[PDB]
RNA sequence: CCUGUCAAACUCCAAACUUACAGACGCCGUUUGACGCGGGGAUUCCGGUGCGCGGGGUA
RNA sequence: AGUGCAAGAGCAAAAGAUAGCUUGACAGUGUUCUUCCCAACGAGGAACGCUGACGCGAAAGCGUGGUCUAGCGAACCAAUU
RNA sequence: UUAGGCGGCCACAGCGGUGGGGUUGCCUCCCGUACCCAUCCCGAACACGGAAGAUAAGCCCACCAGCGUUCCGGGGAGUACUGGAGUGCGCGAGCCUCUGGGAAACCCGGUUCGCCGCCACC
């Protein structure tokens, strides 16, 4: 920018997207990375490996293609997270992938957070990942109980039209249940 | 002391004042002479060109310059001309003034390294080359043989 | 030399051109080499660990096993055979 | 293909230079060898450039030398047309020479010593303190210039 | 275009730059939330040599907490113009500063893909006077 | 803005060249056994000169 | 800028600052480089492992003292575990 | 790739600037705090929950060279410097010839306002 001596940050640091110091620690394991990413409306979960010209994603799952299996609820929430993890986890298994470490990118390791939820799912899918059980949510919040109870203080539907009024963490079970046997793309 | 002791550019460049102390001040009074208020807007421009790379102690520079400019008062204290000595005595010179034991000398002076062909002096004059004479006196006080070169001036 | 430490006379080779300043890309600090591979040894001024004695900057040895994450590269110093413990951060594939 | 003739002794000449001359099979003053024009060979004669005389010889000239100064890999045997014919892939000296010039084969390949030990230049040479462009006998020569040297050393 | 370009108040910092406190109390009432200590840097002659050391407090008010404060603060002020930021801010007063900006500021305050606001999308001294002046008072 | 100069312990630049490894040619080695390994015996550790590059020094 | 101290060098979602927690400034035993280019030579030094036990971290991982190159000592004898 | 995620090289990608783009795949800003979690004070941030609104930021797309950068042409320059050679020149400093290499500044004109990989996706 200023002169010939000026030092420009690596592109992905300019874009403030990749934390390279952490990326190096991640790569250390020599294992695939379970990339856990979020969006206001969605949640993504990828299984990345290292490659000659950049990373390779062998198995992925997005909270949007969740409906493709019967999801009729919002997609930027806990249950959605878990499930997207489990989904990717399974596609991962099919791909011949057995273990991976958790890459939560620039997110914060807050307990019971969606990433961790994503992690729990992928684990349950059959994937072996270094984790810590008591940093995860208490199964109920994963189901989406904290939300159903929030619509209890209703007076007005938490969901604008969408589906249900009192919401359904059961819809969660019905889905997890579904992903755990047969079906296409898994 | 003699020019013989310092006129050759055989030693390393020695100028880092950050590592040299007790360097004597230059005797050179000025570098810009004459009408320095004006810019080189003159018809004729003659230069004194050194013909051999050498080292010139500030001693010689001052004596040379004085003898030339002091003479350029054939034109008058406030005459119309501008004279410039473009080189500066950066190179610090020593003297081992014990015998050859611990002989790195002590700072005794400064000198300017000029390479054959550089112009050490440049004067600006209207068709009134009294300056050509000011230089036959100037190269009279510097080690090398010199060339009095005229540049803008096909007014022969 | 005025002293005999390992960095004596390394101002040049162990410094970065202004633009290559700052933390190096991880891709290469993780490269995997196989025994038998020829690799060029060059210290990365940005990477503190995994280094070797400066004297060998420039050498091109042959990877032979590793030790921990670090690799063990055989080189020949003049006429003497030597084994050098260096991490990938400081290695490049020949050719 | 160029003809190399060492014109300067070994005393005082850099070792790496002397070695080169040795790798090009010349180990004595006035000894000559034929060298293909390759990058690798070019780099060698460039290095030996100040102690040798070289150039591309004319067919004839080569022939005269081959006839007068060629030798079997061993022994006195004169290399005449007959020798050439009964020992090489060619039929006569000319046949061989053409092959050398066109760099299709070499003196070794044909069981000949890589070295043509010439005779001192009759009339003397142009000196060994200056190059050709300077009136001396060192460095690269004209096909006509190389011939005269070779021929006088026939 | 507008609506996402029209100014808004983002935090109002009220701090008392004392030189060594008991003053927190008043800031807590004058605002409605706990104050924060103000350590100082560098050792100096005003017997302020201590690096880490309480030398004042501050209070960052956001949303209603900020208005409901300004709905009494501003009135106690007169000044305007010149006393304004180049980014459309201003501090009067015990100090009370007001930070103003437009709708997409989080882009510069978040963690991921953060970015600095483009000069065009910045708030000017003028566009600021306007916003506030148009809210219970007068400029200069 | 314009204008005048520098660097053994400055460098946005930057050779020639030196150098690691590899291939190719050359040369060399496979009865003249190279490369290398093991062992016996030394001498030697006042050097000097030319040339290039030096550092010190008026020299 | 700072990073204890020379000089040169490294470092910015840090190797710096702040906060908190911790005692890996741990025991054992090695590989290699250095000390001593090439090329033999001790002490010392470092880089990199393994075994054991731990600290922190969600975790990959980091901690074989202080970002790197100075801060050191044979036999005998004494005290000590 | 009608807007995404992870990267490689790490300025050809920087700095600055103009134009365009969203009932939806989308990304965002945005709305909002019962929860997990959170601010030595502030749901600002972090975290969670969500769509009333918006394309003004960002982001994506198309483009501008004024600065910084990369590479190229012509000029500077076969100049400076330099490996090898010389009973060539010079009181000398030093220069010259033959041979093998060969620059920097600067000017003028082009180039450069990223390239590429994997995955996902009207
Ligand atoms: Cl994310
Ligand atoms: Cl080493
Ligand atoms: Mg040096
Ligand atoms: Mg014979
Ligand atoms: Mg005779
Ligand atoms: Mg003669
Ligand atoms: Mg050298
Ligand atoms: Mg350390
Ligand atoms: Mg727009
Ligand atoms: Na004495
Ligand atoms: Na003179
Ligand atoms: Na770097
Ligand atoms: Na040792
Ligand atoms: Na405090
Ligand atoms: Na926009």
């Amino acid at each position: 920018a200023t002169g010939p001596r000026y030092k420009v940050p690596m592109r992905r640091r300019r874009e403030a997207r990749t934390d390279y110091h952490q990326r190096l620690r991640l790569l250390k394991s020599g294992k695939p990375r379970l990339v856990a990413r979020k969006s206001n409306k969605h949640v993504r979960a990828q299984l990345v490996t290292l490659g000659p010209n950049g990373d390779d994603t062998l198995a992925s799952a997005h909270s949007s293609d969740l409906a493709e299996y019967g999801w009729e609820a919002p997609t930027g929430n806990m249950p959605s997270a878990y499930l997207t993890g489990l989904l990717a986890g399974l596609r991962a298994q099919e791909a011949g992938v057995e273990e991976a470490v958790l890459d939560i990118g620039l997110n914060s390791p807050t307990p019971g957070s969606k990433v961790f939820a994503i992690q729990e799912g992928a684990i349950d899918a059959g994937l072996d990942i270094p984790h810590n059980d008591d940093v995860l949510a208490d199964w109920q919040r994963t189901r989406g109980a904290h939300i159903a109870e929030y619509d209890e203080q209703l007076e007005e539907p938490l969901y604008s039209g969408d589906f249900d009024a009192a919401d359904l963490p059961e819809h969660f079970d019905e889905l997890r249940e579904t992903l755990l046997d047969g079906d296409i793309e898994l | 002391k003699p020019g013989a002791m310092y006129r050759n550019s055989s030693k390393p460049a020695y100028t880092r004042r950050e590592y040299i102390s007790g360097i004597p001040g230059k005797k050179i009074a000025q570098f810009d002479m004459g009408n320095n208020g004006a810019g080189p807007t003159y018809p004729a421009q003659v230069e004194l060109v050194v013909e051999k790379p050498v080292q010139i102690r500030h001693n010689a520079l001052e004596a040379a310059r004085v003898a030339a400019n002091r003479y350029v008062q054939n034109s008058g204290a406030a005459a119309n001309y501008k004279f410039r000595i473009r080189k500066f005595p950066f190179h610090v010179i020593r003297e081992n003034k014990d015998g050859m034991r611990a002989p790195f000398g002590k700072p005794v002076g400064t000198a300017a390294r000029v390479h054959g062909a550089n112009h050490i002096f440049i004067a600006w004059v209207n068709p009134d080359p009294n300056v050509e004479e000011a230089w036959r006196r100037a190269k009279m006080k510097v080690t090398p043989t010199i060339n009095i070169d005229s540049s803008p001036a096909g007014n022969a | 030399p005025s002293s005999n430490g390992p960095l004596e006379g390394t101002r040049g080779k162990l410094k970065n051109k202004p633009r290559d300043r700052g933390t190096s890309p991880p891709q290469r600090a993780v490269e995997e080499f196989d025994d038998g591979e020829k690799v060029h040894l060059k210290i990365d001024p940005s990477v503190p660990n995994g280094r070797f004695h400066p004297r060998f900057d420039g050498q091109t040895g042959t990877v032979e096993g590793k030790q921990g994450d670090a690799y063990k590269v055989d080189i020949v110093d003049g006429g003497k055979e030597k084994t050098i413990i260096v991490t990938a951060a400081h290695l490049r594939r020949q050719e | 293909m160029h003809a190399l003739v060492q014109l300067r002794g070994e005393v005082n000449m850099h070792t790496d230079i002397q070695d080169t001359l040795e790798m090009l099979n010349i180990h004595h003053v006035n000894h000559c060898t034929l060298v293909p024009e390759t990058d690798a060979y070019r780099g060698m004669v460039a290095k030996v450039n100040d102690f040798v005389a070289f150039g591309e010889p004319s067919q004839e000239t080569l022939e005269t030398v081959l006839a007068t100064r060629a030798e079997p890999l061993e022994g006195d045997a004169d290399v005449d047309d007959e020798w050439v014919a009964e020992h090489t892939d060619y039929d006569d000296i000319s046949g061989l020479a053409f092959a050398l010039l066109s760099e299709e084969t070499t003196l070794r390949e044909q069981g000949l010593s890589p070295t043509l030990r010439l005779h001192p230049p009759r009339g003397g040479h142009d000196g060994v303190k200056h190059p050709v462009k300077e009136g001396g006998q060192l460095g690269k020569h004209d096909t006509e210039g190389i011939d005269d040297l070779l021929e006088a050393m026939r | 275009f507008h609506e996402m370009r029209e100014p808004r108040i983002e935090k109002v910092v009220v701090h008392m730059g004392i030189g060594h406190a008991n003053a927190e109390d008043i800031l807590g009432e004058i605002t409605g939330q706990m104050p924060v200590r103000t350590k100082a840097k560098r050792t100096v002659g005003e017997f302020d040599i201590r690096e880490g050391d309480p030398i004042g407090a501050k209070v960052t008010l956001r949303d209603e907490m900020a208005e409901e404060f300004l709905q009494t603060a501003l009135p106690l002020a007169e000044l305007a113009t010149s006393q304004f930021d180049d980014t459309g801010n201003f501090s009067f007063g015990l100090d009370v500063t007001v930070n103003l900006v437009r709708p997409g500021y989080r882009v510069a305050k978040r963690d991921k893909a953060s970015r600095s606001i483009p000069t065009k999308h910045r708030l000017n001294p003028a566009d600021a006077v306007a916003f506030i002046e148009s809210t219970y008072d007068v400029e200069v």
